[PDB]
């Protein structure tokens, strides 16, 4: 549960890390567990470095889940102000 | 290009029209003078921005894209309107 | 030209009773009558209307009758009783317009310079807005059509008058859910979505129908033109159209703090008055 704890917190701002410090922290000096992490995980086994890929959200379409959750919420405001029985 | 991410740069203009760099501005402002384009121009990248396309004769694939995208809009409007109506229907009553 | 026409309820009821006039012959007869009004402005006004004899048979279906003399003497009557009132056009029942529905206007253009028509529906299955009105103009085409003389619609509604308010608003007595405020518009808020849907259903049905029949109808000018108008304005972009939503937060802001502050205080003050008059009459009652 610490092995997958490093394998969870790897994906953060370790934008590049040299391999033998990950050998120190993870465990197992030159294992096939480096194949396990570098293949079951991402962190492309390049030259002496687990490389960090990039991913984005953009908040593009939504704009609409804001608009429809506001449809829900203001239909609710109007609904409770609406009541009369 | 399907009119969504269509901001054109200098290169494809100078590649299609096969004219040099300092003539594409004349080329686009001539069409802006005529009015068979309704866009605008940045020149840090020489991106000529597109807010326009010409109405063109409906072909068979244009027939199909017409019906398909028109239905695409119609069923979305219907499916959201039904949810609005049903969500606030019983307070109308 | 015309801004819009203003139809009063009296002429529409004057069409309904006219259908009741000719509902006993039954066999094959559309409702056709003559429209009266007042050219007020670029907007148009409608006050009165009346009948006309008209028939149409099956073989050589261009057989149509407009009595000039009926028009002469009965317009003499209506001009004799009211000089403010004069002719503005004509009407008929209008399921739709058929091919023979140009010759009526082409007769009575020598009475009104712009003889406007009104298309209604006596059968209120229309969940749209009745009293359609066209006007005939010319649009002479790039293909070298000599003269295309086409009716074109100018928008319409039902207007108001002080006495007809008394009339209509007493003749209803039927339905009033409005309590005009935040909810007098929500029934019509269902209506605007649903009645964009009906029109769009007509659109998709027409688009599917032009490919099958009409032999190649497809509208040939105003399909690609107004279709590209459609295909030039669904803005779903995401650069600052996202950034209208702190103005949406500002829209929320004012009403949130007005409600939260003043609503609670007013209801509380009324609780104060109620509980004072409750306990101070309780100590006198019990």
């Amino acid at each position: 549960t610490i092995r997958d704890e490093i394998a969870g917190c790897i994906e953060k701002a370790y934008e590049k890390i040299l391999f033998t410090e990950a050998t120190r922290i993870l465990f197992f000096n030159t294992p096939k567990k480096m194949t396990d992490y570098a293949k079951k995980r991402g962190w492309v086994l390049g030259p002496n470095n687990y490389y960090s890929f990039a991913s984005q959200q953009q908040k593009p379409e939504d704009t609409t889940i804001p608009s429809t959750e506001l449809a829900k919420q203001v239909i609710e405001y109007a609904r409770q102000l609406e009541m009369i029985v | 290009r399907p009119a969504n991410h269509r901001q054109l740069t200098f290169e494809e203009i100078a590649k299609s029209a096969k004219i040099t760099v300092n003539e594409v501005e004349l080329l686009v402002m001539k069409a802006l003078s005529v009015g068979l384009v309704k866009g605008s121009i940045d020149e840090v990248d020489k991106r000529v921005h597109m807010t326009w396309v010409q109405p063109r004769v409906l072909d068979l694939q244009q027939i199909k894209g017409m019906k398909d995208r028109l239905e695409f809009w119609c069923t979305d409007v219907k499916s959201m309107e039904m949810l609005v109506e049903h969500q606030a229907h019983d307070i109308l009553t | 030209a015309v801004q819009k026409v203003v139809v009063h309820p009296l002429v529409l009821l004057s069409v309904v009773d006219h259908f009741n006039r000719i509902g006993k012959v039954g066999n094959q007869k559309r409702v056709v009558g003559v429209l009266l009004g007042s050219w007020q402005k670029k907007v148009l006004d409608v006050s009165n209307s009346f009948a006309v004899p008209f028939d149409e048979d099956d073989k050589d279906d261009s057989v149509w009758f407009l009595d000039h003399d009926y028009l002469e003497n009965m317009y003499g009557m209506f001009k004799k009783v009211n000089a403010r009132e004069r002719i503005v056009g004509w009407y008929h029942t209008g399921p739709k317009l058929h091919k023979n529905d140009i010759a009526i206007n082409e007769l009575m253009k020598r009475y009104c310079p712009n003889s406007v028509l009104v298309i209604i529906d006596v059968k209120p299955k229309d969940l749209g807005l009745p009293t359609e009105a066209y006007i005939s103009v010319e649009e002479v085409h790039d293909d070298g059509t000599p003269t295309s003389k086409t009716f074109e619609h100018v928008t319409s509604e039902i207007g108001a008058e002080e006495a007809e308010e008394v009339g209509v608003e007493h003749l209803l007595r039927d339905i009033k859910d409005t309590t005009v405020g935040t909810l007098s518009q929500r029934i019509t808020n269902q209506v605007h979505g649903l009645k964009g849907l009906n029109s769009k259903l007509l659109d998709i049905r027409s688009y599917l129908e032009k490919v099958a029949t009409g032999k190649l109808p497809i509208n040939h000018q105003i399909i690609y033109q107004l279709q590209d108008v459609f295909n030039l304005l669904p803005d779903v972009s995401l650069q600052e159209f996202v950034k209208a939503f702190y103005l949406k937060t500002n829209d929320q802001m004012v009403v949130v703090y007005l409600a939260s502050l003043i609503r609670s205080v007013v209801a509380l003050h009324n609780l104060i008055n109620n509980k004072i008059a409750n306990r101070d009459a309780e100590k006198k009652e019990g």
